[PDB]
RNA sequence: AUUCCGGUUGAUCCUGCCGGAGGCCACUGCUAUGGGGGUCCGACUAAGCCAUGCGAGUCAAGGGGGCGUCCCUUCUGGGACGCCACCGGCGGACGGCUCAGUAACACGUCGGUAACCUACCCUCGGGAGGGGGAUAACCCCGGGAAACUGGGGCUAAUCCCCCAUAGGCCUGGGGUACUGGAAGGUCCCCAGGCCGAAAGGGAGCCGUAAGGCCCGCCCGAGGAUGCGGCGGCGGCCGAUUAGGUAGUUGGUGGGGUAACGGCCCACCAAGCCGAAGAUCGGUACGGGCCGUGAGAGCGGGAGCCCGGAGAUGGACACUGAGACACGGGUCCAGGCCCUACGGGGCGCAGCAGGCGCGAAACCUCCGCAAUGCGGGAAACCGCGACGGGGGGACCCCCAGUGCCGUGCCUCUGGCACGGCUUUUCCGGAGUGUAAAAAGCUCCGGGAAUAAGGGCUGGGCAAGGCCGGUGGCAGCCGCCGCGGUAAUACCGGCGGCCCGAGUGGUGGCCACUAUUAUUGGGCCUAAAGCGGCCGUAGCCGGGCCCGUAAGUCCCUGGCGAAAUCCCACGGCUCAACCGUGGG
């Protein structure tokens, strides 16, 4: 499951970022597909404008830490957030 | 070069070492050597940092100034007394703190044509 | 700047009372290395230094180190929480052995033998405060006793895996 | 230190103590002083022979000096032609 | 050897003032020359990204620097190494959000968060008085800017007085003097982040600075230097101070 | 954590010396070092010598161009994009690398400039006019093997050049305000002279336009960054080195410098240093520190940071804000590569690899990101900086190589029976490349699936029997064993110690009160000179008055970080990192 630790809003960069933990016990850490998909329901987000930067599996551990983006336009992330990211989440090929 | 730095020996007398070659920020430059002739020729040289300079190589005229505080630009004819050197004097050579003759009569010159590039002098 | 070992070894390695005496120790704990009875020797002894230094110390620095010193023995369960700093001299390696993360999961009765108790910590078998620790070397602080508990999914952790029948039998037993 | 060996030398333990011991003497490589090192073991000297590249170090005497029943001799060789000389003194591995 | 002026600074060196990680790089923003000295300032990027959080990676921060978003005094700034010094107030317009720079008891920076009816006064210690061409009196902040004024207005200010300064327009709008009992915020040393009251000024010759003494609030009394003693009011503090 | 013990004697006690017993740093045998996380590797000899690759570029918003594409319209054509290269704006005086010199105001601290400089940056007051001129690129032809290099056509700006005024400088006279403890400086008036500014702009909105918005220029006064010079104190060895120094030491007057000064020069004087060791030599970058010790202390400055110095050796310029400038130039010495012999090029003490050297130190690796620097209004671009990744028995932290019931014995443990986990490995899933890798984190398949070094007479106490060797072979840090029965040499067995490390060697602290202030001896063990006198030095009776130099208590600034001690938080814990206190 996800339970969101915090929502904050970069005011300057019109952009919500997200901290937020995965539960995943005995089971391998999700694909990133799944996660943005399932994210994108609960807080109401169009899926292209949102990116997920980094899954943190942790040793031992059965919760994975997870750190998310959310901008408000398709200009804006194109100009800010950088290629690799986007290939990562296939928003660019 | 013209070096202008640390004396080979200390105060004591031991001899001093060097351990590092000279610097061209602690180089100086050559003498003026400031002359009377018909004509003011005057070479101005770039300086430390990008400064300028002017230097009177031949002098022709030189503002004398009255006790009152009144200034007169004059000729110079020649040079009276030079303490600094008693080679200078023989050789019209014009330095700060020499006794001249110009037309008025006799001056103290209290500027350095070196640097300042124009001869000041003090009636007397 | 090189790191330190973190262990002090004896001044003379053939002493036959200390060799014996630590032999006797390693056979009731059943350690890997004597380099492990060294360790904790060593965190022993500079507990003790620290003591020394300030019981003679005077200054508001040594009166609120003294009690970090004290809070610290308390929090590791080494110590009454009426503790006082002149007791703590009298502390004896075998209270941080028992203070063992491998002696106290032995002792809550989850292990039959101590080097059993030793193949469950590696093989990651005993969770502790929801996070696994793989070291039984690890000290355990006096709060977290109380959560010391089997692996979620460890095969142990069902009450039917075989092993765990012989667990229960030797706990009762 | 590395060295170059040329002669095969023998000598008396000193009294009480009776008993040949085999040692060379060598030419460092690093300078060209000549000095002897003593071999150790049983049948070292089969193993070694003129013209051999050496390795040697000091004999571990005390303040670096004679040992027991050798006299002077400063050194010890270990390793002949890159080759160690315990395990040949064992037998292990085989000289080149 | 080294042959002139430097352009880099490596973290370990970075001043103490600095609330910065310095063994997780070895990289950090030399700071231009600018307004406050090192010893009393930051790179506004430091700022953007930890102070605030407001940018993870120092090119994105300089992207935000570039749509020049940010008010310094009344004055967007670009230079992702401005020096933003002591008692500056930053004004974020698109979040409505102001700040002002103030030490720590320990000796770091903080931005401690004011008003934004506060955020147009700035006070400026008076550093030093001359006289320029035209017979006009220039004075010189501690923060390097520089005010000029007329002969007649000479008296009104003295060297070591605060004027509380109007940033968005550079108008004068009070200036607190020095004398016997003001209020006074200290700026550096071991007293720093102190707030008294003044006894007495100790006038000390031989190359040494006025020792002037602080009184706290608890009527504890210490000293400190005059260049240390920075006056906010004459009995209570204009400003909100931790 | 303040520890001893063996060896001088027929036997005993002293003396003193040596040897074992520990930590740290280099080399190496054997054995592996599987797994991970932090930390290092030409680390002392040859700062001796190199093929090679790379490392320092970016500018279209100064300007003119030429090439090509697009689109439109086309007799005239404009804009947009890319390439080229041009003067031109910047940078290549930083950063990277090393320890020869240097015994020094090189450096640590505190002061210290009123005797400096300062481009890019900030603030404030003012200014930005007129006029002229140049040649790249491109086209016509050229040489030489080259390197490199000719002439003609025309062309651009914020390029160059003259003037306008301010403004810069220096002096005399006369005053007044600012700064400051201080001095004199700065402020103003008058008088005399030389020197002596600018730049507009690509685009877009409004305006017919000018103009405004944005960027950019210059003068003046401050600040700020970096740097220049002056100073007290701190910090080696030698006396089988005792006298030393001539611009030597000071004064007058000047010179040149960014700047003060013997830095130089003309003159005038006879100083100045040395037994609280100059001079000379040997030795050597200085600090933060690190190893050891219970500590007093002892020893060392390799790895990071700060400061200093160098670019094979010497020596000398130009450009410049900044230079005598690793990747710019000139000669000499030196050794090398090309060459019509005329000519040419030289420097891996920059990173990756090589030669030499020697006991003795890694890849001719990838991205411009993370962080930073140069560029540019911005996008963004380069970086052998960096980042990661590689080999390595560098330092430190953890961890494993099976667990349990059970019969017998080797009943310390082993052997077999039963059950139990999958250490490592394989396939997939998340980071991850800011592109791989990293092999980390979880899932599934599932294996009992990796352990050696030294030692066994005693000092160290600890580890004992059998076979062979016979004063040979050999062992051995010290005693000492061995001439035929050796628990001491070699094989086996057995055992002990440590442990993925151990052994051998070398150097450093403890051991050592064998360097002794804490804390040593000098009648017999080595150590009091034959005796006396006395200079400096050191140690010195009591009482009264003063002082506060020492001594002590309180208080501000300062001794920068990283390393160190402690609590807490993150990384599974630890090491490491952060916050806070010393």
């Amino acid at each position: 499951e996800i339970r969101i630790k915090e929502i904050k809003e970069n005011k300057l960069i019109g952009r919500k970022e997200i901290y937020f933990e995965i539960y995943h016990p005995g089971e391998p850490t999700p694909s990133r597909k799944d996660v943005k998909g399932k994210l994108v329901a609960m807080l109401d987000l169009n899926p292209e404008t949102t990116v997920i930067q980094y899954i943190r599996s942790y040793f031992g551990s059965y919760i994975s830490k997870g750190y998310a983006k959310a901008y408000d336009s398709k200009e804006r992330m194109l100009y800010i957030e950088p290629e690799y990211i986007l290939i990562r989440d296939g928003l660019i090929e | 070069a013209i070096w202008q730095g640390r004396s080979l020996k200390k105060p004591s007398g031991g001899r001093i070492v060097l351990a590092r070659k000279k610097r061209k920020r602690e180089l100086g430059r050559e003498p003026s050597n400031t002359r009377v002739a018909e004509q003011d020729k005057r070479k101005i040289i770039r300086t430390y940092g990008g400064n300028r300079k002017v230097r009177l190589t031949a002098a022709a005229y030189a503002n004398v100034f009255d006790k009152s505080g009144k200034g007169r630009k004059v000729r110079i004819i020649r040079v009276i007394e030079n303490p600094a050197n008693r080679q200078f004097a023989r050789r019209n050579i014009i330095t700060k703190g020499a006794i001249i003759e110009t037309e008025i009569g006799k001056a103290k010159v209290t500027s350095r044509p070196g640097q300042d590039g124009v001869v000041n002098a003090i009636l007397l | 700047k090189r790191q330190r070992k973190k262990y002090e070894t004896p001044p003379h390695p053939w002493i036959k009372e200390r060799l014996d005496r630590e032999r006797v120790l390693m056979d009731k704990y059943e350690l890997k290395n004597k380099k492990e009875l060294w360790k904790h020797e060593t965190q022993l002894k500079n507990f003790r230094r620290r003591a020394r230094r300030l019981l003679a110390a005077r200054g508001k620095q040594a009166e609120i180190e003294r009690e970090q010193l004290l809070a610290r023995l308390k929090r590791l369960g080494l110590l009454p929480e009426d503790a006082v700093l002149d007791d703590v001299l009298s502390l004896t390696i075998e209270d941080i052995l028992e203070r063992r993360l491998q002696t106290i999961v032995y002792k809550k009765g989850l292990a039959r033998t101590m080097r059993q108790a030793r193949q469950l910590i590696v093989h990651g078998h005993i969770e502790v405060n929801g996070q696994i620790i793989r070291s039984p070397s690890y000290l355990v602080l006096k709060e977290e006793e109380d959560t010391i508990t089997y692996a979620r999914t460890s095969p142990f952790a069902n009450p039917q895996h075989p092993e765990r029948m012989m667990i229960e039998k030797a706990k009762q037993g | 230190a590395r060295g170059i060996v040329l002669e095969k030398i023998a000598v008396e333990a000193k009294q009480p103590n009776s008993g040949m011991r085999k040692a060379v003497r060598v030419q460092l490589i690093k300078n060209g002083k000549v000095v002897t090192a003593f071999c150790p073991g049983d049948g070292a000297i089969k193993f070694i022979d003129e013209h051999d590249e050496v390795i040697i170090e000091g004999i571990g005497g005390p303040k670096g000096g004679s040992m027991g029943d050798i006299p002077g001799i400063r050194y010890k060789v270990v390793k002949v032609n890159r080759v160690s000389l315990k395990e040949l003194v064992k037998g292990r591995k085989e000289k080149p | 050897a080294r042959k002139g002026p430097k352009r880099h600074l490596k973290r370990l060196a970075a001043p103490t003032s600095w609330y910065i990680e310095r063994k997780a790089y070895k990289w950090a923003v030399r700071p231009r020359p600018g307004p406050h000295n090192m010893r009393t300032s930051i790179p506004l990027l430091y700022i953007v990204r930890d102070y605030l959080g407001y940018a993870k990676t120092a090119r994105e921060a300089r992207k935000i620097l570039n749509e020049g978003k940010f008010l310094v005094d009344g004055r967007v700034r670009k230079d992702y190494k401005f020096p933003v010094g002591i008692m500056d107030v930053v004004s974020i317009p698109e979040t409505g959000e102001h700040y002002r720079v103030l030490p720590n008891r320990i000796g770091k920076l903080i931005l401690h968060p004011i008003s934004e009816d506060e955020a147009f006064i700035k006070p400026l210690r008076i550093r030093n008085k001359r006289m320029i061409k035209g017979a006009r009196v220039q004075l010189n902040f501690h923060d390097g800017t520089n005010h000029i004024v007329s002969i007649a207005e000479k008296d009104n200010y003295f060297t070591s007085y605060t004027v509380l300064m109007k940033v968005p327009e550079r108008e004068i709008l009070e200036v607190l003097p020095f004398e016997k009992g003001a209020y006074v915020f200290v700026t550096q040393g071991k007293n720093v982040a102190r707030k008294g009251r003044i006894v007495e000024i100790k006038r000390f010759p031989m190359g040494w600075p006025d020792v002037v003494t602080i009184e706290d609030e608890e009527g504890e009394l210490f000293d400190t230097l005059k260049e240390y003693a920075f006056v906010v009011g004459t009995d209570k503090p204009k400003i909100s101070l931790p």
